[PDB]
């Protein structure tokens, strides 16, 4: 989940 | 309730400021079931959604003190249900739209091709469900936290603490239902029924999902895969 990690953090 | 002001102040904050209200925007307007232009327009559209839906949870106290694994479960397994429950709050019922954030604005038929195909009927019946709700953006703010904060999606790895950053939810907006409309008795369980109302949609539109893969010409947009 690349993208939602980025987004998260 | 000065702690639960400040929980409902946040949480209408953090709606309002990922999502504008349909008053505020500029409308403009534009042989197969699915019409390829509506399409990458409501795909594109969705995406940026989604995007403000992450930094909406991230404002909800406590989400970012979960797991990051039970952060991300919980955004996709809310994923459709929150898309689905803000394109209804922009619904116009005398011309029978939903209006989008950059302010575009499909009618029936157009919602239909743009993807929601056999939907467009369950869905548009909810937004005018909504409507006599009158929902204000802490109201709508509260439900989607609620619709998001829940602690019996799969594979959770904390349950127990997500259904305890929800209890404080479902209290702040049963504390604001009643101090805003004293009339309106039963609109907190009535609200909350529309969550599982939603929920059945949404189950509906994951099936839809698969057949929109087989139908569009590439691939779904990458944050909309890991989504869903
Ligand atoms: C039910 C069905 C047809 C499978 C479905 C519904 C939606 C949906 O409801 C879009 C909501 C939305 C979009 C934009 C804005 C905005 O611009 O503010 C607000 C809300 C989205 C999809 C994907 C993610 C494109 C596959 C699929």
């Amino acid at each position: 989940h690349k993208i939602l990690h980025r987004l998260l953090q | 309730t000065p702690e639960v002001g400040e929980l409902i102040e946040k949480v209408r904050k953090a709606h309002q400021e990922t999502f504008p209200a349909l008053c505020q925007l500029g409308k403009y307007t534009t042989r197969v079931s699915l019409d390829i232009d509506l399409w990458d327009k409501f795909s594109e559209l969705s995406t940026k959604c989604i995007i403000k839906t992450v930094e909406f949870a991230k404002q909800l106290p406590g989400f970012t003190t979960l797991t990051i694994a039970d952060q991300i479960t919980l955004l996709k397994a809310a994923c459709l249900d929150i898309l689905i429950l803000r394109i209804c709050t922009r619904y116009t019922p005398e011309q029978d739209t939903m209006t989008f954030s950059d302010g575009l604005t499909l009618n029936r038929t157009q919602m239909h091709h743009a993807g929601f195909g056999p939907l467009t009927d369950l869905v548009f019946a909810f937004a005018n469900q909504l409507l006599p709700l009158e929902m204000d953006d802490a109201e709508t703010g509260l439900l989607s936290a609620i619709c998001l904060i829940c602690g019996d999606r799969q594979d959770l790895e904390q349950p127990d603490r997500v259904d305890m950053l929800q209890e404080p939810l479902l209290e702040a907006l049963k504390v604001y239902v009643r101090k805003r409309r004293p009339s309106r008795p039963h609109m907190f369980p009535k609200m909350l029924m529309k969550i599982t109302d939603l929920r059945s949609i949404s189950a509906k539109g994951a099936e839809r999902v698969i057949t929109l893969k087989m139908e569009i010409p590439g691939s779904m947009p990458p944050l909309i895969q890991e989504m869903l």
